[PDB]
């Protein structure tokens, strides 16, 4: 089939800049035969640009497209607040059609630190037989945080799930929060449970501890 | 199927824009006025003929076919030549009226 | 104006088959396909096949051969995928797109809001939320363990406190089963001056559940 | 026939700046239908846009076409010097075939006034049976001059012929020679030939004068 | 590659017949139609008519009785004939493939000159000068077009216009050559203008003096 | 070429006896004569004296009787004393020859401390926080200067300004060193300050909290 | 002696302008007889400027002098990053030598508020016997900036030490610190300590307050 | 003896610009014994910097020095109308006192062609015994320009004399006379008189030719 | 003010002495050296020497020794040159030049408005005037030729017509005497209607000579 | 001659700007008061000594005669160590009141 290369994966961009989406193609293909289309989360995509030059109904004159072969390209001169969303560009050459991985076009500010808490698991949890302890690193830029868990000094893995929210609406934040699933009986062998998050905004790495039975 | 309420102007539209580039890119007769053409390239393209059968199934069949049912009430080696042909009616379709 | 109207969210067991149905209004039904498409949670758009409702002829993608079948019914103008042997990964949302043309250029142009498939094994099991308690801002919680399926809606204060709440998607845990949190951050002096109500609603197990989150 | 019209005649435009070129068709037509043509002096005119949208080949990105139904626009984004020619926008939709009268792309620059000299007949020239007074105009811009001549402080007008060089290439001003033609009888049956010349850049009409005899 | 190559520019008398062959290769005459297309000078682009791949032709409605364009597939070639020549007639023609786009992808073009003057000697009168100083020199009465004005056998060029030439009422062609140049210079420099005219086979000097 | 180099930095006790010797190189003490000129911190240059190459002396009129300038010529010494020193008597003391075109032509210049204050170590007091807030740590009540103050052992600098030390009332110094920081930052990272006195020996990390 | 003058005390100029030192002799002095110094902080003066007009060895071409009598002039026509020193004009003609009281060349920008903070005494300086409290002026153009102690809303004076970094190398703004030393008594006899800042670059003063007890 | 040497010869600087002109010494000298004097035609030179750097007394602010050893250099910021004159370079360090061979900052203008004018020999100089052929080129600039003598297209010299006029104060344009000086009998020898000018204004040589008993 | 006043314009023969006399004024003549210097016409300057009025001390020039002797008169404040052995490469203008101190840079701080001494063989001789005719506008010009020593001053119309007026410096050609010419460019239209009279004085011949010039 | 009439401030400018910068270049005792010292310049400068004695002619000579007489009123090796003196003699002049 027709391999559809985007780049890049994400394309963090300042409201108001320039912004280049690109779409490599395994095979040469027309250049009526190569559509983008845009789709913000929870909707469905919507058909953007048409033969990788025409922009369909509505799309302003910002958006434009150009390219040939294998390499295809999508560009906004000035980015707004509502063109930052998934792009995908679509072969119609050959079946099966085949879509790009998708670039996410992404809001670009300043570097902000996250703030770092740390929960213990609540005693109800306990008296269910697992503890969940749960760091929560509040309103950072950009999204790349690392996220670490040492049991008495001891580095976890695999027993940790992540899930980040959104870039946030009014500052273009990020939220994450980093839960670390235990048996009662691992969680009572051990003593200090420590978050540590590694992130561009923070010059070293911060350690946010606990110890079982503090109040 | 008679092709004489046809929409001519936008199925020639969509031939010089998209069905054109894929019937050049799958290389790698006559007719008198527009409905006598599009009844040709009906039926040379979905009509399978002598070998080169496989031909209703290709891209700028399908993009024919999506064509002539939306803007035609009621419609819904040896391949080279085929394609050759097909190419010429097609141009003769896109003269001036 | 071109509607295409799919149904609701389906949740299937592994092996089980799926028909999602899509129907097409304020247009001419037979002259236009209908592709099908799915997009993985997380992942991009993967084209499932596509249906020529004038005559039945459709063409699907390799890889669901023998598993989607596509059928039309032009009385209601409605279209039908059926998926069938349905395992893990065919959890998704599927849209069915109307492809036609603009300008003489042939895309999907409309397209169906999606519904969403999630063919797990686990059965419908009620929320269970534990209090996250804090130790100048402070940050409360509520943890939304061991739920099925997706969603629940969290609320803070019955919908008062809406500044600040960050509600993260939910995950799927190797139990089969979903875990969200939901975060406020408020001033570390009015933490015990005001009451912290978190509101889980789980509508496919129908649970009302009220958390009152406090410092330990 | 479908009689299809372009405007502005002539369009000022330094290098640069952004050209817009309208093409206007009695009677709507397909956007496949309408082409553009780009023709410099001395050279057949060169296929340049293609379905009102489509550039053809080697036609460079700053060229773009955007129209429908009756109105179609061809748009320049930056305008080079070797982008000002005659644009002609054509009809395929049915015959006979015609053309826009023609857009002249031309460079702009501040406006000069002319020198204005006059030119009395040679003896040679009179001694043939003839008299051609000349008037040049050398140096102006814009292009729009207008030119009388007078005889014996009489107006005198549908005997005379006037030629304009091409903009020039260094700095894009015209030159204009305007000849009275005369017989011998009607050339010494007056005294004083006068060239009057009205321009943008004169505050006031300029006369230049001649009487026969002198030296 | 396409081509489209008309016959050499050629002199008409009027109320004769003008024959123009157009040889074109890179494509048969059998599967493209064949368009002919006036441009008089310094107006816009006439359509004369098209001969279509079938055999089929067409033609411009003021210009239908006079009109005639056939075509010879073995030898690539397209023929136009118009009768009865005016010399509102003369222009640069162009034959054009109109292509699968549908432009005309336009050939070479040819000049066709519909005039009665028989070829002559052009005659050359010095415009003479009375900071700067304009001088010149006008070349008047003859055909055909065009006529080499030069300064100082070339080494003269800052300054030098050389008008289009007009077809004056007689048939015949006339220019001017205009240098303007310093005051002071006048004195000294001696100023010549040469007038070259190849089908006259005329080469004239003349010296421009106050 | 020619060098001024007076003794190293002293510190004498109030109403006792300063002795700066100033070697000198590149040039003779018979053929140039030395000035001494001081400089208190954040004031002007005083003159303080001259001694002439044939031997005589010249002194400021207010410091006369104080002053007492000598002079070596075989060990190229010049030796500056004054009697009954004032706290208000620390400064920077320059031995200067006058040059042949008259200037100065200072020499290094040592430090001279009038104080009774014995040595001490700092004292460290965290001055705690309350977008970006400022903490920091206040050292007090050491003597002699300077003090060297770091943040986390030298990873924190951007923001970190340290005060010039001040004499205080006791004869002993004090100064500041404040950084600012997000606010988000104060949870998170741990601000320790680390303040390190050569004379008293005496390192100490300071651990700044809200 | 002869008491000589520089002005100003303290001369703003940003980069690559000109800058004018002025020195007024009591005494009417031969040309030759005055000379200039630069300083810079913790270094030695450097002779600089020979009688009034000559450069010493390696001074570039900038710096140029000129005067007579009592009136002398230091002149530099584009100052740049190195310049920016205390320069003391001195007289050689008479005993004792006496110097200019120096001219600080400093650096020019735009006018900039302070950040002002207040810090109350710590509890490891309350229980030593004493308590400072600081205020810090952090980022502030220009120089001048006037402090106030309040307690009780009381005008306090004659116990407090301030101190002033050096400008800035990134950024060229100052940072005042100044600091109210009192008693334990002085301390816990008053609730709030005020530190009220007058300065160019505040529409108001402002006044940061602190209250004894709070965490 | 010490040899000054002065570059350039003339400097044709036009009004209002910078002017630089060197004196190179034959041995290193103190800048304190080379002297500037500026002369303007038909006056004593005039002492303008003393040592190399010291304006003298109503010298303006334009004119500096620098310099040392062997190379030294008087620099005009924006030269006026009265700064057009001869620079002498002088040195005092041995004798005997030598002078730079003089500078003159000439003024530089819009190149101008002569007008080329040719005067036969009077008949009252005939009948004197002697024939002077006079060649006026008149206002041309630069000065630069060649007069060369041909009798009967023969090339003649060794008998023609050239007298420049001062650069004009209103056009600040040269005026140049060749006389040509024979004997009655070399004079009635020959036919035919030339003056051929070759000039940077002018294309080509300009020749001014007569014969003898034209009227 | 300072002032150097000196003697008038000499003319003397190869061989002969010259006597340049500077008179001082307005400042103490015994505290400064006068230097003499010399420019050769169309060269630059040349030292000749110094004298020191306090006490007859002097230097001279190498190239100048035993033909050039400086004296003062302290009474008339006045410094005497005596340049003896008079040759052909003499004739040059000479200046006086009191060198003095300004701001402790010594320098010719002064200078006399110099005296221009013409060393040749050739005796006074009247200058002989002769038209330069013209073939829009036309130079007409008086050639005057042969004449001893300079200066003649030539006007036209009696001094009414000075604009477009040239007058070359004058040559020396081998003959030992000088000519120069004065040209004026007027229109070709005004040549017959206007009376062109040129007026050539030479005060040391006392010669007043009035040509008019003609078209021929 | 007695130099206590002299103008000292005219004569130690013309020394430090141009007198000096010839002493130097030539190279390639003490007194009490500025009067003294500059007798003793007059004297080591232009009274001939025991081989020395061309000393008078030297260019800083020149200059110091010319600046004794303009600011004096009435006024109008071994070498290497004469010269030496006189910079002394010269350093001293210059030295403040």
């Amino acid at each position: 089939e027709i391999v559809m290369t985007q780049s890049p994966a994400t394309l963090s961009v300042s409201p108001g800049e320039r912004a280049t989406l690109s779409c490599s193609v395994s095979s040469s293909i027309s250049s009526s035969n190569l559509h983008w289309y845009q789709q913000k989360p929870g909707q469905a995509p919507r058909p953007w640009i048409y033969g990788t030059s025409n922009l369909a109904s509505g799309i302003p004159a910002r958006f434009s497209g150009s390219g040939s072969g294998t390499e295809f390209t999508l560009t906004i001169s000035s980015v707004q607040a509502e063109d930052f969303a998934v792009y995908y560009c679509q072969q119609w050459s050959s079946y099966p059609l085949t879509f790009g991985q998708g670039t996410k076009l992404e809001i670009k500010r300043t570097v902000a630190a996250p703030s770092v808490f740390i929960f213990p698991p609540s005693d109800e949890q306990l008296k269910s037989g697992t503890a969940s302890v749960v760091c929560l690193l509040n309103n950072f830029y950009p999204r790349e945080a690392k996220v670490q868990w040492k049991v008495d000094n001891a580095l976890q893995s695999g027993n940790s799930q992540e899930s980040v929210t959104e870039q946030d609406s009014k500052d273009s934040t990020y939220s994450l929060s980093s839960t670390l699933t235990l048996s009662k009986a691992d969680y009572e062998k051990h003593k200090v449970y420590a978050c540590e998050v590694t992130h561009q905004g923070l010059s070293s790495p911060v350690t946010k501890s606990f110890n079982r039975g503090e109040c | 199927y008679d092709f004489t309420n046809c929409d001519f102007e936008k199925i020639k539209a969509a031939y010089l824009s998209t069905i054109s580039k894929d019937l050049i890119t799958y290389m790698s007769v006559s007719c008198s006025n527009r409905p006598h053409c599009l009844t040709e390239i009906q039926s040379l393209t979905f009509n399978p003929t002598a070998g080169c059968a496989s031909l209703a199934k290709e891209m700028f069949a399908m993009k024919t076919k999506a064509a002539l049912a939306i803007w035609c009430p009621g419609y819904s080696n040896k391949c080279l030549e085929q394609v050759s042909q097909l190419q010429g009616l097609w141009r003769r379709f896109n003269r001036p009226l | 104006q071109v509607q295409l109207v799919q149904s609701g969210a389906e949740v299937k067991k592994p092996g089980a088959s799926v028909k999602v149905s899509c129907k097409a209004s304020g247009y001419a039904f037979s002259n236009y396909w209908m592709n099908w498409v799915r997009q993985a949670p997380g992942q991009g758009l993967e084209w499932m096949g596509q249906i020529f409702p004038g005559d039945s002829d459709t063409d699907y993608d390799q890889k669901f051969q023998g598993r989607v079948t596509m059928t039309r019914d032009t009385s209601t103008s409605t279209v039908y995928m059926e998926l069938s042997s349905l395992r893990s990964e065919d959890t998704a949302v599927y849209y069915c797109a109307r492809a036609g043309y603009y300008r003489g250029y042939y895309a999907m142009d409309y397209w169906g809001q999606g519904t969403t498939v999630t063919v797990s094994s686990a059965s419908t099991k009620g929320p269970s939320v534990f209090p996250l308690a804090p130790s100048g801002t402070a940050a409360l919680g509520c943890l939304v363990k061991d739920y099925f399926p997706e969603p629940v809606t969290v609320s803070w204060n019955s919908g008062a406190l809406t500044s600040g709440v960050h509600t993260f998607p939910a995950v799927l845990q190797s139990s089969g089963l979903y875990s969200l949190s939901s975060v406020v951050t408020v001033p570390s002096s009015s933490l015990g001056t005001q009451t912290y109500i978190c509101n889980v609603n789980h509508k496919p197990s129908n649970t009302k559940v009220d958390k009152r989150v406090e410092p330990k």
